[PDB]
């Protein structure tokens, strides 16, 4: 956070903890926005052989 | 009816929010039915979904894959912090106590987006369909999760701070609205209503469903039935819940998102 | 399994009554909260500027319904009618002829933005993405009748937002 | 952020500046460039009587000194 | 005089607020809109039916209550005599004769409420 | 040149309580992570400006089931007391300078509490009628307790004279003499103006609006201007009371810049107050001061006439 | 002319205060309600608008209808709506306030809060998002700017 | 101390956006006076700025046109003033802005966007568009 020391300070006194550590507004921690590709998995019935739909 | 300013008789009419679910569901398939327990519940909406869908699932005699379980109980409890926030806060705003609330729905505004990034919805995501889910985690979905729910347990002891010891919310809570074992069980309370008042009943526990046997939390349980012990029970609940994010966001399984 | 919230006994010892007794007096826990909600005060307050800043969103994002065009600039729709079907607010209405080329396009394709209820349940059920819940949610009008959308409304959407629908659709199409 | 809320604290510091000023200042003005005298009891109301008829003019904060007399 | 002057001038600018209030507004009236408010509902009873005090042995002992406060206002002056032995023991007879009343109140249930 | 002074007495007042309006505003936003009006001109500066336009702007409606004359009647006295409360006030020097000021602000706040039970009852409402009947026990449950700790605090004055505490306060506060009864000054003056953990004749969130519920555009804002006046007032009144200032009498700006800072400190704190506890049950307010406060005000009312005879130290009557 | 300038400046002056105080009274019905207790959340803070959300509804300027308009509720909307000194102004918030949304073909739902009372913006979507509605309540300010109701006093 | 830093900070905030005058421009029109990094400017002429040092929320921002589709905007700024493209790098949809990769070019997308329209003569009426039914019988124009 963009806070002065004193101003740190005097929130951490005031709350009783380290406010800068676990602090709630998101900055870079975050996922990034443009994720990669996936590619899903099939299910365990994609198969080509001993897959007769009276068995499941 | 008030004498003076005391209730001799308390006379709740509903009704005002009747809208005929039951009715317009009988007119719709199972999908098309499946959004209107969004909003049965507005305040926990992906847990109606779950619930509509475990009943639809047992009557199709199938199972949904071992991922969509999981996912079905990491929103599952993410959902359960979205109704506790608005549980407490609101309560504490009806008393009197309005700090709270503001700090508590910016979670619940990171957790609205949770909902929407995997579904497109922040409240109705109506992702939670018979046989799984909708659609497989976005990438990059867990590791934020993970970041919300690291920082989470600092709002709620913010929240105890305000509300846990303050002498003003226990004189409003303490000994208020006390609900006795065998009154609400014979009443027909469920959840909160019977562990505050040390009613030992829980059905993730009891009856497990989806993966609920497969993680561990802790049931919080009152002592004296009044409005207090129920605070700290949802308060509690909602440290639970991280306990078991937390336990979810390691335990996720590689594999399909619904039944093949 | 299971944990006691309360049914905790307090220490009746001197030193701890005399604590309890300061507390009652000099309002301890009354002045913790003071200082709480103080820390709170000088934290930077999460506001966002609207307009100007918007807040985050996702390419799963279900908003204003738009239909889509083949790169060709020829509707996709093809009247198979069952985004009508599967709408779970029988929004939509569609009536359809054989066109003049003799392929199947819609006459009539009516969405009530004030019925539907953003399921996106047409946009998954299209077998060819023509009706795709597009970015935009802030469309709000001043009449009631602004929202019962045409053919040619939802057409003219699609044409606006195309753009930004197909780079949704390019984002998200791998998890569907 | 929470300096943004000093301007509001600044201009309801000159509202309730401005009573005080104007009082000492009116008081100064309307008694001769000095104190309102207080009569909190009749001694004093009467040494405030005295003062103005001494004064010649029908007004108190005027004083007259060694000047006077002789 | 200048005491009536300054609630002359209190009184008279509330006034023209008062007059500001109701004359510069357009208004437009009808029976519906200034019927009582009773959170959207019809009201069943009148405002002006009985409404019971649960404290009301607790105004009745604050009106002696405000007496013997009439009575202690005069101390700051007293504390002037020459007979302090006096002046301090009547002073604190009052004092412990109005703990004593409220002692009475209290340990008689007269403080609680219904 | 008296009715200048009078028109610099209350219109600077009156623009305080607007401002005082968005600072509230802007105070519990900062301290709910939110910001305050910032809109409505430079960081919200012009928000009370708008405000006010809106309600006079606005059309007042006149209940049919009510008591015109009344309902008219209680804004008018609400504020004219609320202006008037501001006259005995020493900043350095006081408009009015009474040999019982301290009584007269007594007498004034009694009265204003007929504004609450006036509007309530001619408001013939049953919220209305609910507010004025807490407001009753309000002012039933701190007026002894306000009365108690005000004569034992001022019985190290000499007399009921507002000036003479500057004089009295010339080497130390006089919180540093009474700090028990400071703070139960304060929490009476919390009671009193029905502000923080005592909102209980408005109850937003009880009684929908309280009182005042039937009151719209012009005479709810009087009646607000009224409150916050009020609220300014008892922490000036606190200030000159506990927290006393230098007085040079060749520069009484000195004097008025440390005033208007402990007032704007005090007015935060009640504010700060407001935006950190819940509400009180008027039923609980009534147990606290007459069952916690009161036998303390007793206690330290003994105290404080038996230590200036015991010390030697008694203030002098003039 | 000189009279058309101060008319339409007191004008302005008239429609800024309206529009930049709005007022909306605590009512909600349905899911669209919590979305509105999210616009008055530190993240969107309808309160820097100037927008307070009063309780009575003799202290407000705006209902946002959010949520669904049942039939034993209409009346008690129409009632709180009456008693809505004016200017007062209705927003329209969710499909279910608009036109009966997922509820239209129902036995206990008004079909939309317009057949109950007149509506001046309708705010789309089940439920809108707090933007929406923020975009919503931004317009009706808007829409209070061009509002000339003193402009065409000096021309009636 | 840091004091020095926060002031200097506020005057070249003042600085950066053109001096005093355009300080309070863009405080009277945004209620934002911090400065960001220019991704880039659309054809409409908003302006869209980028802080990752700020949090989520507000590292991304725009400044309206003062003059769209032929419409005074300096105070009347819409959030429906956003292109599409734009729109996804507001909204944080993407990390990409427009100008690095741009949208697909197609001859059906509008070359000119257009805010909401509501309450203007350019709103959307609904009606028909099929045609009708049922053709009624033209009676003969010969008399008998
Ligand atoms: S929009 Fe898609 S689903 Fe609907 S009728 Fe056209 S092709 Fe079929
Ligand atoms: S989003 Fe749902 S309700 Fe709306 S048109 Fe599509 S399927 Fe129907
Ligand atoms: S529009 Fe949708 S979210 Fe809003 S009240 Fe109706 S059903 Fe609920």
């Amino acid at each position: 956070a963009s806070a002065t020391r004193v101003i740190q300070l005097l929130r951490n006194w005031a709350s009783g903890r380290d406010l800068q550590a676990k602090l709630q507004l998101r900055y870079q921690e975050i996922s990034k926005r443009t994720q990669p590709p996936p590619k899903l998995p099939v299910g365990p019935s994609h198969k080509l052989s001993n897959n007769y739909y009276c068995t499941r | 009816e008030l004498s003076g300013e005391m209730v001799r008789k308390c006379d709740p009419h509903i009704g005002l929010l009747h809208r005929g679910t039951e009715k317009l569901i009988e007119y719709k398939t199972y999908l098309q039915a499946l959004p209107y327990f969004d909003r049965l519940d507005y305040v926990s909406m992906m847990c109606n979904e779950q619930a509509y869908s475990l009943a639809v699932e047992k009557l199709l005699n199938i199972q949904p894959p071992p991922r969509a379980q999981w996912i079905r109980v990491l929103f599952g409890e993410i959902t359960r912090l979205l109704n506790h926030i608005m549980a407490v806060t609101t309560h504490a705003l009806d008393i009197g106590a309005m700090t709270p609330f503001f700090w508590m729905f910016e979670e619940r505004e990171k957790m609205f987006e949770f909902y929407e990034r995997v579904s497109g919805a922040r409240m109705h995501a109506a992702y939670i369909r018979p046989g799984g889910v909708h659609q497989d985690l976005p990438l990059g979905l867990l590791d934020d999760i993970y970041e919300f729910s690291k920082n989470f347990s600092f709002r709620i002891d913010e929240l105890e701070e305000m509300l846990t010891n303050n002498r003003i919310w226990r004189n409003r809570t303490v000994d208020i609205g006390v609900v006795t074992a065998e009154d609400a069980l014979n009443y027909g309370f469920s959840g909160v209503m019977l562990r505050g008042s040390g009613i030992q009943w829980d059905l993730r526990k009891t009856q497990p469903y989806d993966v609920y046997d497969q993680v561990e939390f802790d049931v919080p349980i009152g002592s004296r039935g009044d409005c207090y012990d129920r605070y700290l029970c949802r308060v509690e609940e909602m440290r639970q819940s991280l306990r078991i994010i937390s336990q979810c966001l390691n335990k996720m399984p590689p594999g399909e998102i619904k039944v093949d | 399994t299971y944990k006691f919230v309360n049914m905790r006994e307090p220490s009746m010892d001197m030193k701890s009554v005399t604590d309890r007794a300061a507390q009652t007096l000099l309002w301890t826990e009354l002045v913790r909260g003071l200082g709480m909600t103080l820390s709170y005060l000088f934290r930077e307050p999460a506001t966002i500027n609207y307009p100007f800043e918007k807040g985050p969103l996702s390419p799963r994002f279900r908003g204003e319904h738009a239909l889509r065009r083949y790169p060709s600039g020829e509707e996709r729709c093809i009247a198979c009618k069952l985004c009508e079907a599967v709408c779970p607010a029988q929004a939509i209405t569609i009536e359809a002829e054989p066109r003049a080329d003799g392929s199947r396009r819609t006459t009539r394709y009516d969405i009530d933005m004030t019925k539907c209820i953003y399921c996106g349940f047409c946009q998954e059920a299209c077998p060819v993405d023509a009706i795709v819940e597009g970015p935009n949610f802030e469309f709000s009008t001043e009449t009631h009748e602004e929202l019962l959308y045409n053919k040619e409304k939802l057409l003219n959407n699609g044409d606006k937002w195309e753009a930004e629908i197909a780079a949704n659709i390019q984002a998200d199409y791998l998890y569907r | 952020m929470w300096f943004e809320i000093l301007p509001g604290i600044a201009v309801m510091a000159a509202c309730l500046f401005i009573p005080g000023m104007a009082t000492a200042h009116i008081h100064k003005f309307t008694n001769g460039g000095k104190e309102k005298r207080v009569a909190h009891f009749s001694y004093q109301w009467n040494l405030m009587e005295r003062d103005r008829c001494i004064s010649g003019v029908n007004r108190y904060h005027v004083t007259k000194g060694l000047e006077n007399i002789d | 005089m200048n005491i009536m002057l300054t609630l002359l001038t209190n009184v008279t600018l509330a006034s023209l607020l008062v007059l500001i209030a109701f004359w510069l507004p357009q208004l437009n009236a009808y029976s519906e809109k200034t019927s009582p408010y009773e959170c959207g509902f019809d009201p069943m009873g009148s405002a002006r039916l009985p409404f019971s005090m649960k404290f009301f042995l607790v105004a009745i002992t604050f009106l002696l209550f405000d007496l013997e406060i009439a009575l202690l206002l005069p101390l700051p002056w007293a504390s002037q005599t020459n007979n302090l032995k006096t002046m301090l023991t009547m002073a604190l007879f009052l004092l412990i004769l109005l703990a004593a009343s409220l002692a009475y109140e209290w340990t008689q249930k007269g403080l609680e409420w219904a | 040149m008296f009715m200048i002074n009078i028109l610099s007495l209350i219109i600077p007042i009156l623009l305080a309580v607007a401002f005082l309006t968005l600072v509230e505003r802007k105070v519990l936003g900062y301290m709910q992570l939110r910001k305050g009006p910032n809109v409505v001109g430079p960081y919200g500066l012009l928000q009370p400006i708008a405000d006010a336009l809106k309600l006079f702007t606005k059309e007042p409606l006149r209940p049919a089931t009510s008591s015109i004359s009344m309902f008219i009647i209680a804004p008018i006295l609400a504020l004219s007391l609320a202006l008037t409360m501001w006259v005995p006030l020493p900043m350095p020097y006081p408009l009015i300078n009474m040999n019982l000021g301290v009584l007269f602000m007594l007498a004034m706040s009694s009265l204003a509490v007929y504004s609450i039970l006036w509007s309530g009852w001619a408001s013939n409402s049953k919220y209305a009628l609910i507010g004025a009947l807490r407001a009753v026990a309000q002012t039933i449950s701190y007026e002894v307790t306000l009365a108690i700790i005000l004569l034992s605090v001022l019985l190290m004055n000499g007399s009921y004279t507002l000036s003479t505490l500057i004089t009295t306060q010339e080497h130390i506060w006089m919180i540093f003499t009474s700090w028990p009864l400071a703070m139960m000054w304060f929490i009476s003056t919390l009671a009193e103006t029905n502000r923080a953990p005592f909102d209980l004749t408005e109850g937003e969130s009880e009684l929908v609006s309280g009182f005042n519920v039937e009151y719209a555009a012009g005479p709810f804002a009087m009646f607000f201007m009224a409150e916050y006046a009020n609220i300014i007032m008892m922490n000036a009144f606190t200030a000159i009371l506990f927290l006393g200032a230098s007085h040079d009498p060749h520069t009484p700006e000195l004097y008025t810049i440390n005033f208007v800072l402990k007032t704007l400190a005090l007015t935060i704190t009640f504010l700060w107050i407001r935006a950190s506890y819940p509400r009180f049950r008027y039923d609980q307010l009534m147990h606290l001061l007459w069952k916690s406060f009161l036998p303390l005000t007793l206690a330290l009312c003994m105290w404080h006439i038996s230590l200036p005879i015991m010390t030697a130290s008694i203030p002098p009557q003039s | 002319s000189r009279g058309e300038y101060v008319v339409a400046k007191l004008d302005d002056l008239v429609n800024w205060a309206r529009r930049s105080s709005l007022w909306p009274m605590t009512f909600g019905l349905a899911c669209c309600a919590v979305e509105m207790m999210h616009m008055a959340a530190p993240r969107y803070d309808m309160d820097r608008f100037g927008v307070v959300f009063r309780a009575s509804p003799r202290q407000s300027d705006v209902m946002i209808v959010a949520g669904t308009l049942t039939n034993k509720m209409a009346p008690a909307l129409r009632k709180v709506y009456d008693q809505m000194p004016e200017p007062r102004y209705v927003v329209s918030m969710g499909s279910c306030a608009n036109g009966g949304g997922y509820y239209h073909y129902s036995y206990s739902v008004v079909r939309g809060c317009d057949r109950i009372v007149p509506v001046d913006i309708y705010v789309p979507g089940c439920p809108p998002t707090a933007e929406a509605l923020l975009y919503g309540i931004l317009q009706l300010q808007r829409k209070i700017k061009r509002e000339k109701r003193l402009r065409i006093w000096y021309r009636r | 101390m840091e004091l020095v830093q926060v002031l200097r900070r506020g005057l070249q905030q003042v600085s950066g956006h053109g001096g005093l005058r355009g300080y309070l421009r863009v405080l009277f029109r945004a209620n934002d006076v911090r400065v960001g990094t220019l991704v880039g400017e659309d054809k409409y002429g908003n302006k869209y700025y980028e802080d990752n040092k700020q949090f989520f929320g507000r590292h991304r921002w725009v400044i309206y046109t003062t003059e769209m589709n032929g419409r005074d905007t300096f105070w009347d700024v819409d959030g429906s003033m956003v292109p599409p493209e734009w729109h996804r790098w507001l909204h944080c949809m993407t990390d990409d802005p427009p100008t690095t990769k741009p949208p697909t070019a197609r001859k059906y997308i509008w070359t000119n966007h257009k805010f909401n329209v509501s309450g203007t003569p350019q709103q959307y009426v609904p009606y028909s568009t099929t045609r009708k039914k049922i053709q009624e019988w033209v009676p003969p124009s010969t008399p008998y």
